[PDB]
């Protein structure tokens, strides 16, 4: 079966700016109390990140993919579950599935068929607040496929509406010469939901050696049956695109990145 | 020899740069891991024939070969790409495994570019074939006392098929151009014929269990290749090491620095490798180059005498035999006796130390 | 079939420049030694 939703709202692409974000470890090397300069794919500073509201209210079209992407979201009760990756995503080309369960997350690389509104909705049960998922309607079975993997999940707290959103998930996805590299960080905030100031470094997580051409992708989020049929809580996320640039990075004494500067922003930056 | 002359005058000279010689070499790499479960295929209940031989995809694991290879449990063996002895050193993106049981009397037709009943209709290989073919004598179990006719093989085929293009449909083969009517008729043949394997069979008639291991190259990153070994680490010696594919020579010492659990390599401002994490056990080691420095010869003019002295620069001369003594800040000088007396300089060495010729 | 020409398909390893081999003793593909002239991995070092 292929169930589709009727109660959702469409909003224009909201524009925001990060002011400091998009810095990750470029490789696996230890450097201490030094200044390094490197050229690689980074999110440009002060860019126009696109903001999508998912609050009942869904906003998840298919977005273009090129030279990886930066995806950042804050949300409690874990309504987001994963993504898909491919070029046509219709039962005829190699496809990739990422889906984060409360159990071990699973990674799949197979042919797949998809519904118009595929998702992993959890039916709300009065017996248990963290009730088991009910309608995970994305595919039944396409055919023989290529790659399967299982790993530990990334976060927790299936339920909760605490005042301070301790869930800030930042991810960067790249695909280079047959390797799919994921950089991830999970940091808490106790302030307004907008993009924070400051600085943080995204430690590397994993690289998957498959080798495919990826040009489009789409996010996957669950949905509750709490009221009025299909109604969810509040969630949102931000999408940004990478570009090739040269950065200057400052490795501290302990070996951890503490500051960075973009050498294509303004004359003071490049003379630095 | 260096000065290209048969006379030498008073004064120090420099020549014959010195460097310590290493002893041995070592390799250190992660533990064995997800080895491929091909044994259960080899130790399965039902094995395949040549019409529908088991074709399987193998990836994302290490395939142990040497233990199975050098084990006497095989009969014949033929790698078409390279020497099997180093099979573990070639890594494959994906492995096509073709396992089957046939009659050995046609095994010569297994090889590419061969003609025969099994090499023309069902089982084919390209001229540029690479994979290794392994066969084992298996008359003990495959053979049936009453005749194992469950096995079948493509006796006939109208037109030869491309390699690895198995056909499992068993449409009634038309030997002649006359139309075939009914399930069986004139010039109508069953393409599949039943094998006969019995203990009373002789050489060649005994069933052979054969695996052909082809693989794909470089379209995706290589994943499947044999396990690799390692040797116990040693310290305080100028040795050769291959750590995570980085080959170097130096002396390994413990370190007080602490890496992040994700970085492996330590570098300096000069951008050279000096700290490495061991792959087996989680620890951090510093690398120090073993000593090196040019040699100096101190001598009066050859007109006067022939005695000389040798100065090793920047070397603690407790390390001279591995190539009267006296150490100064510039290195260690041998061949000369130092005195408590003081004079004016005649031949300078450095750090205030000068040498000369004097009485005996 | 002019199978009169052979070629050394089996050898321990590669060789130096400008040397030739005449010995045709039984090959040792496996680490287990091959006593006699027949058994497992007891191949002739030539092919036709
Ligand atoms: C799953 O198996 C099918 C059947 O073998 C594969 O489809 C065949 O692929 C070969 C190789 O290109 C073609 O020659 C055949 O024409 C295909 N069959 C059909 C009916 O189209 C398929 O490729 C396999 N899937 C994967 C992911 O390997
Ligand atoms: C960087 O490492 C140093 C030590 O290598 C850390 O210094 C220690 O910090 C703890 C807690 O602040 C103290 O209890 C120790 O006495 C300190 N030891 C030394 C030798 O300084 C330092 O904290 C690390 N950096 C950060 C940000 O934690
Ligand atoms: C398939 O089964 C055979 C029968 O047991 C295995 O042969 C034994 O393997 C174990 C493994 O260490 C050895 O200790 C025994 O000595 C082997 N038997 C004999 C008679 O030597 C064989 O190993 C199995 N296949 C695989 C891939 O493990
Ligand atoms: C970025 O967004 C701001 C605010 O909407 C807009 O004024 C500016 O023109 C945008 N810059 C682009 C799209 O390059
Ligand atoms: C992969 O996708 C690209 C982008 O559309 C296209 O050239 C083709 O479908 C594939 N190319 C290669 C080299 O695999
Ligand atoms: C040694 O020196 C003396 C005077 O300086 C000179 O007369 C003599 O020829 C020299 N001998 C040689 C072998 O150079
Ligand atoms: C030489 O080594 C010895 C022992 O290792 C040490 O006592 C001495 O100070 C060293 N001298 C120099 C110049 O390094
Ligand atoms: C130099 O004098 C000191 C102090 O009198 C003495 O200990 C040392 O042995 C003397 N060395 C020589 C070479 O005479």
């Amino acid at each position: 079966q292929c169930v589709n939703l009727t109660t959702r709202t469409q909003l224009p692409p909201a524009y925001t700016n990060s002011f400091t974000r998009g810095v990750y470890y470029p490789d696996k090397v230890f450097r201490s109390s030094v200044l390094h300069s490197t050229q690689d794919l980074f999110l440009p500073f002060f860019s126009n990140v696109t903001w999508f509201h998912a609050i009942k209210r869904f906003d998840n079209p298919v977005l273009p993919f090129n030279d990886g992407v930066y995806f950042a979201s804050t949300e409690k009760s874990n309504i987001i579950r994963g993504w898909i990756f491919g070029t046509t995503l219709d039962s005829k080309t190699q496809s990739l599935l990422i889906v984060n369960n409360a159990t071990n997350v699973v990674i799949k690389v197979c042919e797949f068929q998809f519904c118009n509104d595929p998702f992993l909705g959890v039916y709300y049960h009065k017996n248990n607040k963290s009730w088991m998922e009910s309608e995970f309607r994305v595919y039944s079975s396409a055919n023989n496929c290529t790659f399967e993997y299982v790993s530990q999940p990334f976060l927790m707290d299936l339920e909760g509406k605490q005042g301070n959103f301790k869930n800030l998930r930042e991810f960067v996805f790249k695909n280079i010469d047959g390797y799919f590299k994921i950089y991830s960080k999970h940091t808490p905030i106790n302030l307004v939901r907008d993009l924070p100031q400051g600085f943080s470094a995204l430690e590397p997580l994993v690289d998957l050696p498959i080798g495919i051409n990826i040009t489009r992708f789409q996010t996957l989020l669950a949905l509750h049956n709490s009221s009025s049929g299909w109604t969810a809580g509040a969630a949102a996320y931000y999408v940004g695109y990478l570009q090739p640039r040269t950065f200057l990075l400052k490795y501290n004494e302990n070996g951890t990145i503490t500051d960075a500067v973009d050498c294509a922003l303004d004359p003071l930056s490049e003379t630095k | 020899c260096t000065l290209k002359s048969f006379t030498v005058e008073k004064g120090i000279y420099q020549t014959s740069n010195f460097r310590v010689q290493p002893t041995e070499s070592i390799v250190r790499f992660p533990n064995i891991t997800n080895l491929c479960p091909f044994g259960e295929v080899f130790n399965a209940t039902r094995f395949a024939s040549v019409y529908a031989w088991n074709r399987k995809r193998i990836s994302n694991c290490v395939a142990d070969y040497s233990v199975l290879y050098n084990s006497a449990s095989f009969s014949t063996f033929k790698c078409y790409g390279v020497s099997p002895t180093k099979l573990n050193d070639l890594c494959f993106t994906n492995v096509y495994a073709d396992s089957f049981v046939i009659r050995g009397d046609e095994v010569r037709q297994i090889a590419p570019g061969q003609t025969g009943k099994i090499a023309d209709y069902n089982y084919k290989l390209p001229d540029d074939f690479t994979g290794c073919v392994i066969a084992w004598n298996s008359n003990n179990l495959d053979s049936k006392v009453g005749g194992n006719y469950n096995y079948q093989y493509r006796l006939f085929r109208k037109s030869n098929l491309k390699p690895f293009e198995r056909d499992i449909s068993t449409e009634i083969y038309q030997a002649g151009s006359t139309p075939c009517n009914g399930v069986e008729g004139f010039n109508c043949y069953s393409p599949l014929q039943s094998y006969g394997f019995q203990p009373t069979n002789g050489v060649g008639y005994q069933p052979y269990r054969v695996v052909v291991l082809s693989f794909e190259l470089l379209h995706a990153p290589a994943t499947v290749c044999g396990p690799k070994k390692s040797t116990n680490l040693v310290k305080n010696k100028c040795v050769n090491f291959n750590f995570n594919g980085l080959t170097g020579t130096g002396v390994l010492t413990e370190s007080n620095k602490k890496f992040l659990p994700f970085q492996q390599f330590g570098r300096d401002i000069a951008d050279t490798t000096d700290a490495v994490r061991d792959p087996q056990t989680l620890e951090i080691l510093d690398i120090t180059p073993c000593s090196f420095g040019g040699v100096s010869v101190i001598t009066p003019g050859t007109n006067t005498s022939n005695q000389v002295a040798v100065l090793y620069q920047g070397v603690n001369c407790t390390e001279v035999p591995v190539a009267n003594v006296f150490q100064t800040r510039a290195g260690c000088l041998i061949g000369a006796e130092h005195v408590n007396n003081s004079y004016e300089c005649d031949i300078p060495i450095g750090a205030g130390i000068c040498a000369s010729y004097q009485t005996s």
